């Protein structure tokens, strides 16, 4: 799992 | 949505088994006296989780020829156990809740959108869900001044470019490689 | 409730 910013 | 429906899914079992675990039985009912088999998990990496088919709470009927329908839990673990390599199910499951699709247009701020993202093939965020979800909102962000989308959305386009079924750094090249004013196609429950 | 691992 990953999280990313925008 | 809420009504039955039925489907024939075909797993392949990999070294950890097909990838999910089971409740009930005529001898272990959950719900009710409902002797079902039921699926209450996922496994992150898994055969079913890589197939994304199967969900949680979907009933098993049938393992290849073997009706499952009302035997004891052990029965249902034995006959997914003797089932071979190649594991034929036909299952049944209430239809969720329909989603809402919506259109937003957001300006970027001076830190861009405000918001994060999670999920992608090979990093499903639910297990055998490949989907793009948000994760995050900055306050006081442009996500959030706007005030539409939320955490738990799903993010199924930007601008003309798909996300369905995508790796996870595509996704952030795709949201990434825009304009100041970006459109998104957003999935609510 | 009981659950297996499949
Ligand atoms: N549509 C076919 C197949 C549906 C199916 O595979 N599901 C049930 C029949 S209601 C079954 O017995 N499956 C066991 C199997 O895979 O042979 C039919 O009319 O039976």
């Amino acid at each position: 799992r990953r999280e990313s910013e925008i | 949505e809420g009504e039955m429906e039925y489907e024939e899914i075909t797993l392949e079992r990999g070294n950890s088994g097909l990838g999910f675990s089971i409740a009930g039985g005529t001898d272990n009912p959950h719900i009710g006296d409902d002797p079902s088999i039921f699926i209450t998990k996922i496994i992150p990496g898994g055969a079913a989780a890589q197939d994304g088919r199967l969900r949680v709470n979907d009933s098993i009927l049938f393992v290849n020829e073997v009706d499952v329908r009302e035997v004891t839990h052990s029965a249902a673990v034995e006959a997914l156990k003797e089932a071979g390599s190649i594991v034929r199910l036909y299952v049944m499951r209430r239809k969720p809740p329909a989603e809402k699709v919506m259109e937003i247009k957001l300006i970027k701020g001076p830190k861009g959108l405000g918001f994060s993202i999670a999920g992608g093939v090979g990093n499903q965020h639910i297990p055998g869900d490949n989907s793009i979800y948000v994760t995050k909102i900055i306050e006081g962000g442009a996500a959030h001044k706007d005030g539409r989308l939320q955490i738990g959305d799903k993010i199924l386009a930007v601008n003309s470019v798909g996300l369905e079924d995508v790796m996870h750094e595509d996704a952030v090249a795709a949201l990434k490689n825009t304009y100041d004013v970006v459109y998104l196609k957003v999935a609510k429950p």
